[PDB]
């Protein structure tokens, strides 16, 4: 297999600056008919990679003039002469000179915008689900920046642990912020046997940890 | 514009048998190349191989000789087995075109196969009610919680697709006891509550599951 192997992994940019991504194969991507079928992608959160570039330095349809590939035999360079919080996503570069086709391991880009604060929210448990034996309780960190964020639950004071499970959005494309959410579950019983729930948050945008609780009924 | 469209069960046990199948609109198959790729996990790209002009074929070596690709010309569609599986083949399979200069010009939407021996199941929906407690300067937060589910992926919208503006659906999180939980959530204005009606709409089309939430205060 031709491997083909790109420079950064990981590629944070400030909007309106530009940004460079490497691409090598470990063989000529000549090929006998004289074109070089080297080619990019854009995969953007949640949806399918997108033909970017093709044929090295090649624009697809309705690719924006930013965007510019350029190299030969088997260097390769994708450049964005200005990043827009829409380009944020995953950028491969692919050979098609040779079979089997293969890709690059994937850059992604992110979005260096301003510092912003997580509006905080928390959800006790529904009584829907208080009937099934089990306890949900949910902590909603809304449209912040940077990634960095760290929830903890505190159950009548008591610091919880191994019981809770956070999961967060990709870099939203329009305002490059992220969100998290962090659902702490006990059973009904626990649930019952305690009186004041609460998540508290931590993050650079916040001028000092933030606390969202509530008392059980 | 050409648009592909893959389709099969989203759930296959070791060992068992792989079968998917992209339906094309707006070209026909009978010329030109047509591709499946697949993508594990935050994982990146791999070509599984093509279906071309005559019923020809070419499988990517690192398959192992366990894939197969054939066509139905009458119904505009080809498919995809790959036999013996394994966790490794847990991934999204895309199906795409090739161009004429050969690169992969448009794709289908994927659809994800998880491998695994465990069974199906539909999930609860609870809902994430707005409150005091989700409610800050104008704002206020709700959502569904949905719970319990296997395999992925579960989709969310809410009033039929009416409201899109502030919905964040987080990614699944893989619960211990190796079920699924996610939740959805819309910042909406608290001077709309109680005037405006929000509904989840949620679908799990592994389990059949198609279930609609009305979420109140």
């Amino acid at each position: 297999d031709i491997v083909m192997t790109q420079t950064p992994l990981s590629l944070p940019v400030t909007p309106g600056q530009p940004a460079s991504i490497s691409c090598r194969s470990s063989q000529s991507l000549v090929h006998s008919n004289g074109n070089t079928y080297l080619h990019w992608y854009l995969q953007k959160p949640g949806q399918s990679p997108q033909l970017l570039i093709y044929k090295v330095s090649n624009r697809f349809s309705g690719v924006p003039d930013r965007f510019s590939g350029s190299g030969s035999g088997t260097d390769f360079t994708l450049k964005i002469s200005r990043v827009e919080a829409e380009d944020v996503g995953v950028y491969y570069c692919s050979q098609s000179t040779h079979v089997p086709w293969t890709f690059g391991q994937g850059t992604k880009v992110e979005i260096k915008r301003t510092v912003a604060a997580p509006s905080v929210f928390i959800f006790p448990p529904s009584d829907e689900q208080l009937k099934s034996g089990t306890a949900s309780v949910v902590c909603l960190l809304n449209n912040f920046y940077p990634r960095e964020a760290k929830v903890q639950w505190k159950v009548d004071n008591a610091l919880q642990s191994g019981n809770s499970q956070e999961s967060v959005t990709e870099q939203d494309s329009k305002d490059s912020t992220y969100s998290l959410s962090s659902t702490l579950t006990l059973s009904k019983a626990d649930y019952e046997k305690h009186k004041v729930y609460a998540c508290e948050v931590t993050h650079q945008g916040l001028s000092s940890p933030v606390t969202k609780s509530f008392n059980r009924g | 514009e050409v648009q592909l469209v893959e389709s099969g069960p989203g759930l296959v046990k070791p060992s068992e048998t792989l079968s998917l199948s992209c339906t094309v609109s707006g070209d026909s198959i009978t010329s030109g190349f047509w591709n499946w790729i697949r993508q594990p996990p935050g994982k990146g790209l791999e070509w599984i191989g093509y279906i071309g002009f005559s019923g020809s074929t070419y499988y990517n070596p690192s398959l192992k000789s366990r894939v197969t690709i054939s066509r139905d010309t009458s119904k505009n569609q080809y498919s995809l087995k790959l036999s013996s599986v394994t966790a490794a083949d847990t991934a999204v399979y895309y199906c795409a075109s090739v161009d004429n200069s050969a690169a992969l010009d448009y794709w289908g939407q994927g659809t994800l196969v998880t491998v695994s021996s465990a069974s199906t199941k539909g999930p609860s929906v609870f809902p994430l009610a707005p409150s005091s407690k989700s409610t800050s300067g104008g704002t206020a937060a709700l959502g569904c919680l949905v719970k319990d589910y296997f395999p992925e992926p579960v989709t969310v919208s809410w009033n039929s697709g009416a409201l899109t503006s502030g919905v964040h659906t987080f990614p699944a999180v893989l619960q211990s006891s190796g079920l699924y939980s996610l939740s959805s959530v819309v910042t909406v204005p608290s001077s709309s509550l109680g005037t405006q009606t929000y509904i989840c709409n949620v679908n799990h089309k592994p389990s059949n599951t198609k279930v609609d939430k009305k979420v109140e205060p």
